[PDB]
């Protein structure tokens, strides 16, 4: 019986949803024809329980985007997706000058193409990204205010995902863009007990003390089934 | 194999209860490479007067203890030679040979557990809805030599199973098998250098998973005591003393 | 150009395919890896790592969640009375939801291999006694009594220096591979029953407990192996995670 | 005079209808835009008779999926088919979470773009799959109402195959999809006398017992052509 | 990009085009093969098995079925009397039909190679006889008589310890290869005719039954080929299967 | 070559009116590869007091007989040392030599048909019209050592042709030729192991197709009798025993 | 013709892409290159300056 199924690769190497930005034509969602996703894969419980079952992971990735409009429909509109690495300045309008990409990595696409897919390598200052960092960024005081801080490991920060109508007017349709993620070439240590109880936030394993629940099902005694 | 002794620095200790030695991951503690490293300036490696055994404070197992935890780096940043380097300098590097000892006799029972978990995120209890984004204050996140108590061992009070908690270099101190638990840690950490005011690369975790219990009479008196060496300590970037 | 002719399957987006993308930054290095310790392989590194299986899967209140984690054993009457029981299959609803082992079942499918259970006595020194704790293969209804469990693999278990047992629960099945073992049809994947029986009797000296605990750890062995990557039965969480 | 073509590749190497999924805009049958189709092959005379000519069967398959609309009109629509192996949770809506596949592999497509086709291999617990299984697949009392039970066997039971409009709102076509299996590696044991009468259900070789036919034509007398 | 030219043909589903298809599941490995028994490697394997050939194609009646299985033969009045009468077209409607290669054929536009038919005599171990079995080649139209049909080829039957004899129906064709033979034009196809008649006459003692049954089982020889696949001409199937 | 004896255990048989003797597939019995096999435990391999030959039920052939079946496995659950271990483990593995045994007279005369059928499976005759999905109970799909009466022997009572029913391991018991039929099967099934409680391997059938018949005064009672012996029989899975 | 399948990054202009371009003008060569003092290799050259 062979045991390669059970590698690093074949175990992460599946895309899944990690992102989801809607570009919606009226509302108070990024209702101008653009939107900033800041990117963390911590915002699904199906990819974060997997990758959270080990401290430090290194690895490059294939980012896949699905977009259409919120009833699955394609529709014949031109996007434009930009990588904007910490530092780089993040576009604040449809037109905003940014948008001319003469350094950042973008991708140019109509919703009437196979979804656009790209190679990310790993862009890290560590040498592993930590999906727990026990500690605090900086130094000084740490008052009540700054505890949103607690547990902020800039190396895991790697910049801003950034979509727009490729125009200067209001687009005719509401779209929506899915983001998958696919680990390539992984190397993963110090494994840690899995997530017991539901996610309530991104930057955090913060649980609700009033529904804590068993890890698992219960039965009546302990002399029967 | 039942009986040791742990010598560094100018202290020794003794054991006729033990239960053989584990290395944490299979590795010794050892100093930077030269291909590792990054900082340029030349490191200071004190030797004997940092890699020696310091004893911190001891803790008192009763029947209704729940468990204690000590955060690594931190818990010596205030002793000896070692906390003087330790603020000193901006950047800190070292293995611990951790030895828990606790006594008692023929007659009294009990399991402690006694693991090292890597980057010890403590997590609170959201106000116990779980609608509050509160989080741990500074006094329980390094708690210094005189270690914290856990309010819900259960989950480690981080969310995460204690049961599984032997998937980390551990050992376990059966009363009626041994009387201390004995590990050796390397540095471990994404980074060759780091600071040992901000950073805990690890928690000492003492849990007892079978209660402690004994026939009134017997001396209700069971210390649990700490006791732990720096190994291969080299720190680097001086400056002025900072405590925090 | 190239004369060629796109079949079905074309644009789709498989999950698991496994193929090459476009990289966004060109000429990029990676920051040098580190030695780091712990470096994990294979899975079934850790499915080999005893972890605490909870036996007592009983008590659900707030404050007695602790006491799941190890079961009782005391001075009894001496007929070989039963002392707890659980069933072997790992990736099942019950006790090994608690072990690593169980948790990693639950990302596949199928398994096969021996699995193996050590139990550790936590009772005082001056304690003594000898406990059966047997493995009841398929088919086997729970034991009703010592004489029918001895029937099937088990180990008498002495209490001395030497804290713990192990009770191995060697393979025994029809199949190659095991499906997840559920009520109903798929019980036909069943691994078996574990009961312990008082051989003798948990004796004890004046001055001592009357009652000591039990703590169970279980793994698998060196022929354990699993195939078929699938989801957890559970999603912890309820409404978007803020 | 060649022997080639006899072999069992190329006696069982061509396509066939084995499935039929239906996706009306309005009716009784799958009308919230999505389906689920339970994976058997054995839906359709002309392939099944062919693979109950043997007992068992191990090989890989090619699976084409030709989608469009009742009349055979090629509309611009986008589906996505989701393979849900026996376990895995099936989706209960055109927007259920289950479509996020993280796990499970999906096929987009328009039914503008060539059929879809995909390969897949043996992937039965069992050595080989079996059209016939002469037993039950649990123990215990087999009483009437269980009989439903017999010669089901869960080695052959290879999850489900589903298909939705991608989007939150119904579509504005009505859909059918046909699937086509075109075995690929074959391997077969133990031949059996071939279908003699009118197939009636799947799970099962019952036939209408009034209704009994001669395996073929006849005539008046034994002596007269 | 590489400039390429789609031709005709682009885009089509060709039923039976053997081609490449996207893998659903990646590094996916099937369960090992086990041996079994009976392994099948080719369809000719299958037609030289001998079946029982349906002769007697005569009943309808639904008690009357398992009779169509077997022929009668009996005390005559010695004139070289005819017994039966039946095409040798293997896929041509007909007694062929109860037979595996008859059924096999069906899937097969086109065969060749020489036929065998295996007579086995079930009367009692006291009752002789001997018959002339003959094969008359195309254009020979069914023969009125023994003394017309011992001109093509024939075996003389003599009833003994052997209980069965082979009748070969050599290939005797124009055409390399010839497609089903059906009424028509098609007859351009026909195998032939075969004959069974009295060459002497079934003679038994007292106390032994006047009446006996012959068994006859088909298959093909060692040069039997079949090529160009095709649906079998029945569906067994009339409204939807359920 | 017309006479022959078999002797396995302690039971011989003997016949001097045979016709050879027919390998199923042209494979003998074996025990199960280290490599084809998963259940772990070690098996049971009782040998003599299981590889034997059984005597079941005797049945009468009528000039109106349309034939009977029995299903494998199962005929022996019930019998000797071999049913103690087929419902004591779980798992049971073997082979079979099969022997049918029929004789008459040189004034007798008829025809049957021995043949072996893996994976025998039962229909029914969907209330007479089809429009009814009922199925064969328990006492027909496993009738024990009595066998069970075909009712529609022409499509076997599943469906399919017995004309064809040629293609699988089979001998014929022709009066005038040979009073008895032998079969070796080996083991055959998609697992290396299997209960032999819920599965049966494979369908013993005995079919006339050629009437019997004879003048009166000859005697008219003819008898067909089963024997079979188990062979290379392994067991594994043990527990209590379990009759279904 | 040849089987393709284009994937996700079809049509998008990545500004740091080194790709191939179609030259407009064939069999077109460049003015030789003269020696000219002061060429820089990499920017580090300038950076302990």
């Amino acid at each position: 019986h062979s045991t390669a199924e059970t590698t690093l690769d074949s175990f992460f190497s599946r895309a899944g949803l990690v992102g989801e930005i809607d570009l919606p034509l009226e509302g108070t969602t990024n209702p101008n024809g653009y939107a900033n996703w800041d990117i963390d894969i911590t915002g699904y419980a199906q990819m974060r329980r997997k990758v959270e079952l080990f401290t430090y992971m290194r690895f490059d990735a294939e980012f896949t985007f699905v977009a259409c409009t919120p009833t699955g429909q394609v529709v014949p509109q031109l996007l434009q997706y930009m990588f904007v690495p910490p530092g780089a300045p993040k576009p604040e309008s449809r037109e905003s000058l940014a948008w001319q990409t003469a350094t950042n990595p973008s991708v140019f696409v109509k919703l009437t193409d196979p979804p656009a897919q790209v190679s990310v390598p790993f862009m890290s200052p560590a040498s592993a990204y930590q999906w727990f960092y026990d500690g605090y960024p900086t130094f000084g005081e740490h008052k009540q205010e700054k505890d949103l801080e607690y547990g902020a490991c800039p190396n895991n920060m790697m910049g801003t995902f950034s979509v727009r109508n490729v125009g200067s007017s209001k687009s005719k349709y509401p779209l929506v863009v899915r983001i998958y993620m696919r680990m390539k070439h992984v190397r993963a240590w110090i494994p840690r007990p899995m997530r017991n109880q539901n996610y309530l936030f991104k930057a955090n394993p913060n649980y609700a003390g009033n529904s804590i629940k068993p890890t698992g099902t219960s039965r009546t005694a302990i002399t029967t089934l | 194999d039942r009986v040791a002794q742990l010598t560094i620095g100018n202290s020794t200790i003794t054991t006729q209860e033990a239960a053989n030695i584990i290395v944490g991951y299979g590795e010794w503690p050892s100093y930077c490479s030269d291909d590792d490293a990054t900082a340029v300036d030349k490191p200071t490696r004190p030797d004997v007067s940092v890699n020696r055994f310091y004893t911190l404070d001891t803790k008192l197992w009763e029947k209704s203890s729940k468990g204690w935890y000590w955060k690594f780096p931190d818990v010596l940043t205030e002793t000896g030679v070692f906390g003087q380097n330790a603020q000193f300098h901006y950047l800190y590097r070292s293995g611990f040979c951790i030895h828990v000892q606790c006594n008692a006799s023929k007659f009294h029972q009990g399991a402690l557990l006694v693991a090292i978990l890597p980057e010890y995120v403590i997590g609170t209890v959201a106000g116990g809805t779980g609608t509050e984004d509160s989080h741990p204050p500074y006094k329980q996140t390094q708690p210094g030599a005189d270690g914290f108590e856990l309010q819900h061992p259960y989950v480690l009070d981080a969310g995460i199973p204690i049961s599984q908690l032997t998937v980390c270099p551990h050992q376990w101190i059966n009363l009626r098998t041994n009387n201390c638990a004995t590990i050796i840690v390397p540095y471990m950490n994404t980074l060759p250098f780091d600071s040992a005011l901000n950073h805990c690369n690890f928690g000492l975790l003492v849990v007892p998973i079978s209660p402690l219990d004994f026939d009134q009479g017997a001396t209700p008196v069971i210390p649990i005591t700490i006791t732990l060496a720096p190994m291969c300590s080299e720190f680097a970037g001086l400056r002025q003393a900072v405590t925090q | 150009g190239f004369p060629t002719e796109p079949k079905p399957g074309t644009n789709q987006f498989l999950t698991t395919d496994d193929g090459v993308s476009a990289p966004i930054l060109p000429n990029f290095h990676p920051t040098p890896c580190i030695h780091i310790p712990g470096e994990v392989r294979n899975l079934l590194e850790l499915c080999q790592v005893e972890t605490i299986l909870e036996v007592n899967n009983v008590p659900t209140n707030a404050t007695s969640l602790m006491e799941r984690l190890r079961f009782p054993v005391s001075a009894q009457a001496g007929k070989g009375e039963l002392c707890a029981v659980f069933r072997a299959d790992p990736g099942r609803d019950g006790p090994w939801q608690s072990t690593m082992l169980g948790q990693l079942c639950g990302y596949y499918t199928q398994w096969s291999g021996s699995l193996e259970v050590t139990f550790m006595f936590t009772g005082s020194f001056m304690a003594t006694g000898k406990m059966l704790i047997a493995y009841t293969p398929p088919g086997g209804p729970l034991p009703k009594d010592r004489a029918t469990a001895m029937l099937g693999t088990h180990v008498i278990w002495d209490f001395g220096l030497q804290s713990s047992v192990t009770l191995v629960i060697p393979w025994i099945s029809n199949t190659h591979y095991r499906a997840h073992a559920r009520d109903g049809v798929f019980d036909y994947y069943t691994t078996g029953l574990v009961s312990i029986w008082y051989q003798t009797n948990y004796v004890v000296p004046i001055g001592a407990p009357n009652t000591a605990y039990i703590i169970a750890l279980a793994a698998a062995q060196k022929n354990f192996t699993m195939k078929l990557c699938k989801d957890t039965s559970h999603i912890l969480q309820t409404a978007s995670i803020q």
